[PDB]
């Protein structure tokens, strides 16, 4: 949903 | 503290540097001189680089659309959008990374099987080493971009950074012990250099793909802590660092041969 | 004595240049000043030969101008069918170090030599069909550094041993031997009648030979180097000559004296190799700069540049038809080039 | 394509084949130019590792490295037009007749000659002093002296790194190492550091000489990609 | 010294051979590319149809 | 050059033979090589071919299913290992080796033949037979379905002359192209879709039985011949 830059940018 | 990178940055150094990377494969398309597996590890090299600096200014492009709202999706779509653009990155940084260690391994060989060189590496081989390389990498950042809530993932991304640091480190350094020993019979023939090609490697490097994973590691073992709170406010930073490689690696890898940068003169005219 | 003859050398050196001198009534420039301008000839790489391994050293056309012989330091010689870029033989030679070949306007034969100090004259329409060595001329007490076929029986064969020879292939010897060279003999072109040849050496002259008479005609002496490239003016009564210097100079055989020098500040590099087209009207110079540029023979101006190869262009030959300039270099591709309108 | 157009590809292919082969051959074999004038005994270098044409393939191999060698010769005595072809050999070896102090002096000026040409800037040069006995010799009867034809060899004194064989006199080594500081001379002098020079002491009586040769290549193609890595 | 009695006999036959003006040496060679010019087709680019490399 | 094929003799039906030719004196590794079979009365046919390095093989469909052609070019030897024999495969088989690359004259020699006793573009050469003299003019017309003018140029008809007690030799490889060895009595000429070979001054030499060939497309059809009478 949220897309974010690469991946693993928030923990959990 | 949290360096906040913005998206018009994402773009400008993607931007930038597939620019930069494009011109690094014409010029080694052009150059037949240039068809060599040195040559071919930097083109991959550059490729991967190409492909990840594209993969973030593709993301960046979508993500900017949806913040405008220029484009209107559903979830699902936008998901498996991120999907396929995580892979593509995924696999643009593991096989970056690899070509980084398998253009380390092609020095060490050219230098310590010097008189074997072009016998124990050849086109043949670079090419089946490039594919292998692409073909087990996208396996792989597929798996973990699947996977991707799972810290046995994150953990193979680290260990994998690791192997290679060890290997380079290995590898440079004993290229730079033989460097010294050179340097010697130069000395007692005839009556620093290294060192600081060797910073400059291993220091953007380490500098510019570590912080990514280093960020991993506080995601696995230290998810709530604030202090890897305050690392992960920087993760665009870490990723707008691995642009950053993104952009040097051409210059420290293919535009230190001079037959590239004539050719580069005769492209850019 | 010596004195006496040092002497008249000087004083007939004298006669022959104010002889020059009461010739040179008009240079060409003036005389093609008012013929219109070529202007730029933007020859394509129609096709990229790739199969060689080392340095290609020399290539020569056949006159049915799509086979194409070339010799590579890898100890090979191609035959290649430029139209459609296939290797039609690949000749194993018995020593890596050729510097030269030829293929016989019968296309029965190619010759190659090089630092052997031989010529191997090589049958390619066997019966057993495998390509041969039909001769291996020697006599040559020095690198050989180019040979052309007049004939299925005869070759006209420079060396560094600063001598050039005629040899008759069925029976391996010198049916003559020109002698008035002073350095290394670089560079051959024999006339189209073939009764002719002009070759070019480091004493930095091109001599006219009589292939039959067997003495020079006269000698030319207007360049600063050493003449790396020598070819005939298609009407076989002028020829251009390519030096160290990085100029090219053509020679009119009656006027017995340069028409015209080909140069340019921006080229500060040996000429390779030289050929003019079908009219003569270009002049084309492979350069140690990897280009070769193509010079309008009658005005000397840089009417284009082929821009293509990556190390020295080290031989160019334009196709009998003229259709195409074939350019070997040292990066060990063969380029074909023509524009297209 | 006509059917002998689709065997005559097959033909180009099958040569490509071949030419593929024959580069596996040509890049795992070194080239080498063996450089020296009459009296440097070369002739006895090749010999002793074999064991009108103007150039002779003397092929050796050493630890599964093939070398090919040209002894060049029967040519004029002008070498500038082809010493352009071994562009893009690995080593020139030039074998000096140490004996030979008045030919000596043009050994040297035809070092400086290779090692300054436009076409060798990049060459290393493998000097083998040959003839180390009879210099010895020569040295020890006294008879003609090195002071002879190079009054340097005054003020020279032998450097502080040098390691004398255990039988060695020290003025056999002040000889030895003044030759090799007469051409080091040359080579530090012109040499941008693309390529260096490598003196080795031979014999006619050295097996080593193939793993001399096998070295040297070895350390030139090392300093080779190191100065292309920026690590030299 | 019979190598100089050679290089004068050679320069005499040099000096004594009949020469025309450069005028008609020049002349002479640009008759022939103006009469050969459109038979030459690295002058003249032959149309793409008619090229042996294309098409 | 001396191609000598060996086997041969007596087979039943659905037998299985395999044929052998040794190449002898030619570098037979670069040569192509055919085997072409021509039954008792009647003319040429073409059998199989296998290339250079084997990496082209090519049948017809007479055969296709049943005979498989290979080499040992260390032994120079070619074979043609022939299963599910049948009637129609009785033949005197000829071993025909071929070399392409431009200017070849492939076909260019044939073995002395092994007769095995079991016990598409046309090729329209509509004389049977011509009753001829010696120093006459004589020419054979062939016919093509097919315009053998290939678009690189080449026109791809192939005469062969079979003197009474020989193999076929060739004569003309591409149309206007006389072999290297032949004399110059001989010429062709052509439209593509229709040819002549022409004998300018006959002699008792040029009596024999004269086949064209299409070498445009497998399956490389020969026509069925014109016998001279002498
Ligand atoms: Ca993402």
């Amino acid at each position: 949903y949220s897309l974010e830059h690469x991946r693993w940018g928030k923990p959990v | 503290l949290e360096v906040s990178i913005s998206d018009g940055l994402f773009l400008s150094l993607g931007l930038v540097s597939l620019v930069e990377n494009a011109l690094v494969v014409a010029t080694i398309a052009k150059n037949r001189n240039l068809h060599s597996p040195m040559y071919c590890f930097i083109c991959c090299l550059a490729l991967s680089d190409l492909l990840v600096s594209g993969s973030n200014v593709l993301e960046t492009a979508v993500i900017l659309l949806l913040e405008a709202g220029a484009l209107v999706a559903r979830a699902a779509v936008l998901q498996q959008l991120d999907n396929v653009i995580d892979v593509i990155t995924c696999s643009s940084m593991l096989s970056s990374l690899c070509f980084l260690g398998a253009i380390a391994v092609d020095r060490y060989i050219s230098i310590f099987y010097a008189l074997r060189y072009h016998s124990i590496v050849t086109l043949p081989r670079a090419r089946r080493a490039v594919a292998a390389i692409w073909v087990a990498s996208v396996v792989f950042s597929t798996l973990f971009i699947a996977y991707y809530d799972h810290v046995a993932v994150l953990l193979c991304l680290v260990v994998f950074f690791l192997a290679m640091l060890v290997l380079m480190a290995v590898l440079y350094v004993h290229m730079l012990a033989r460097a010294c020993q050179h340097a010697q019979g130069i000395a007692r023939l005839h009556k620093l250099k290294g060192a600081v090609t060797l910073t400059i490697l291993l220091g953007i490097f380490f500098l510019c793909w570590g912080p990514f994973f280093l960020h991993l590691t506080l995601i696995v073992l230290c998810p709530e802590h604030p202090t890897c709170g305050c690392i992960f406010k920087n993760f665009n930073l870490f990723l707008a660092l691995i642009i950053c490689n993104a952009i040097i690696d051409p210059l420290i890898y293919a535009f230190h041969s001079q037959e590239l940068r004539r050719t580069l003169k005769e492209v850019l005219t | 004595e010596l004195d006496q003859l040092r002497q008249e050398a000087e004083q007939l050196k004298n006669q022959i240049r104010d002889a020059r001198k009461a010739c040179a009534d008009a240079t060409l420039s003036q005389i093609t000043n008012n013929i219109d301008p070529v202007g730029r000839i933007q020859m394509r790489t129609r096709r990229t030969l790739r199969g060689h391994l080392a340095k290609i050293y020399a290539m020569h056309w056949g006159t049915d101008s799509r086979l194409l012989v070339s010799a590579s330091q890898d100890g090979k010689l191609i035959i290649w069918d430029s139209y459609t870029t296939n290797k039609v033989h690949a000749i194993p030679l018995r020593s890596s170090w050729v510097m030269t070949c030829a293929y016989a306007p019968s296309g029965n034969y190619v010759a190659c030599g090089g630092l052997d100090n031989i010529c191997s004259i090589y049958n390619l329409k066997t019966r057993e069909g495998n390509v041969r060595v039909s001769r291996e001329l020697a006599g040559h007490t020095g690198y050989l550094s180019c040979c052309r076929f007049l004939d299925d029986n005869q070759i006209v064969t420079s060396s560094g041993d600063t001598t050039c020879a005629l040899w008759d292939i069925e029976t391996g010897q010198q049916t003559t031997t020109f002698t008035g060279h002073t350095g290394d003999v670089m560079s051959l072109s024999l006339a189209p009648d073939t009764r002719l040849f002009v070759s070019g050496a480091c004493d930095a002259s091109a001599k006219l030979w009589d292939v039959r008479e067997g003495m020079c005609r006269q000698t030319f002496t207007g360049h600063e180097s050493d003449i790396n490239a020598i070819c005939f003016f298609p009407n076989g009564n002028a020829f251009a000559t390519g030096s160290d210097d990085a100029t090219c100079r053509l020679f009119d055989l009656r006027a017995d004296q340069e028409l015209m020098t080909y140069s340019h500040d921006n080229i500060i590099c040996g000429i390779t190799s030289v050929s003019f087209s079908k009219s003569g009207r270009l002049l084309l110079a492979g350069y140690d700069d990897f280009n070769c540029n193509v010079w309008d023979a009658l005005k000397a101006d840089r009417a284009g540049v082929l821009a293509g190869h990556d190390n020295r262009v080290s031989c160019l030959g334009v196709t009998d038809d003229g259709m195409a300039v074939a350019t070997g270099s040292w990066d060990s591709f063969l380029k074909i080039w023509n524009g297209s309108s | 394509l006509s059917a002998e157009d689709k065997a005559a590809v097959e033909r180009s292919k099958m040569i490509e084949k071949q030419l593929q082969k024959d580069k596996q051959v040509y890049r795992a074999t070194h080239r080498l130019l063996l450089l020296g004038a009459d009296n440097s005994g070369k002739s006895t270098i090749v010999k002793q590792m074999r064991i009108t044409s103007g150039i002779f393939e003397t092929k050796f191999q050493v630890d599964k490295v093939n070398f090919h060698m040209f002894d060049v010769g029967a040519q004029r005595d002008e070498r500038r037009k082809w010493i352009q072809c071994f562009n893009d050999v690995t080593a020139i070896i030039f074998v000096v007749d140490s004996s030979d102090y008045n030919r000596l002096q043009e050994a040297l000026n035809d070092f400086k000659s290779i090692w300054n040409n436009r076409w060798l800037r990049t060459i290393s040069v493998i000097l083998f002093l040959n003839k180390q006995d009879l210099l010895a010799e020569k040295v020890l009867a006294g008879k003609s002296k090195i002071e002879d034809y190079f009054p340097e060899f005054a003020r020279y004194t032998t450097p502080e790194d040098a390691t004398p064989e255990p039988g060695e006199d020290p003025r056999v080594t002040r000889a030895k190492y003044f030759i090799r500081d007469e051409f080091l001379r040359i080579s530090t002098a012109s040499g941008d550091g693309r390529h260096y020079c490598y003196p080795h002491f031979t014999c006619s009586v050295d097996t080593e000489n193939a793993r001399r040769i096998f070295n040297d290549c070895r350390d030139i193609i090392q300093r080779m990609h190191l100065r292309q890595y920026e690590l030299l | 010294i019979a190598q100089a009695r050679k290089l004068v006999e050679q320069l005499k036959m040099e000096a004594n051979i009949d020469r025309i003006k450069v005028s008609k040496a020049a002349a002479d060679l640009m008759a022939y590319c103006e009469a050969h010019a459109k038979e030459d087709p690295l002058l003249t680019p032959v149309p793409a149809s008619e090229n042996p490399f294309r098409e | 050059v001396q191609l000598v094929e060996s086997g041969g003799g007596l087979v039943q039906p659905g037998g299985s033979r395999k044929l052998s030719c040794s190449a002898s004196g030619f570098a037979f590794s670069s040569f192509g090589m055919h085997w072409v079979r021509q039954a008792p009365e009647k003319g040429l046919e073409w059998v199989a071919y296998i290339s250079s390095g084997s990496g082209t093989i090519y049948y017809a469909d007479t055969v296709k299913g049943r005979f498989t052609i290979s080499r040992d070019d260390p032994k120079n030897t070619l074979f043609l290992q022939m299963t599910s024999l049948r009637s129609e495969d009785t033949a005197m088989y000829y071993c025909v080796r071929s070399i392409y690359y431009y200017g070849s004259s492939p076909f260019d020699f044939w073995g002395q033949g092994t007769t095995l006793t079991v016990s598409d573009i046309v090729m329209t050469q509509a004389t049977s037979s011509v009753p001829v003299t010696p120093g006459e003019s004589v020419s054979i017309s062939c016919r093509s379905s097919k315009s053998l003018l290939h678009s690189n140029g080449n026109t791809y008809l192939y005469w062969f002359l079979q003197r009474p007690g020989q193999s076929p030799q060739l004569l003309i490889y591409r149309m206007s192209n006389l072999a290297s060895g032949v004399p110059d009595r001989f010429s062709g000429s052509g439209s593509g879709t229709a040819f002549t070979l022409t004998i300018s001054r006959l002699e008792a030499e040029d009596v024999g039985v004269y086949y064209c060939m299409q070498h445009l497309e497998y399956p490389l059809t020969f026509g069925a011949g014109t016998k001279l009478e002498l």
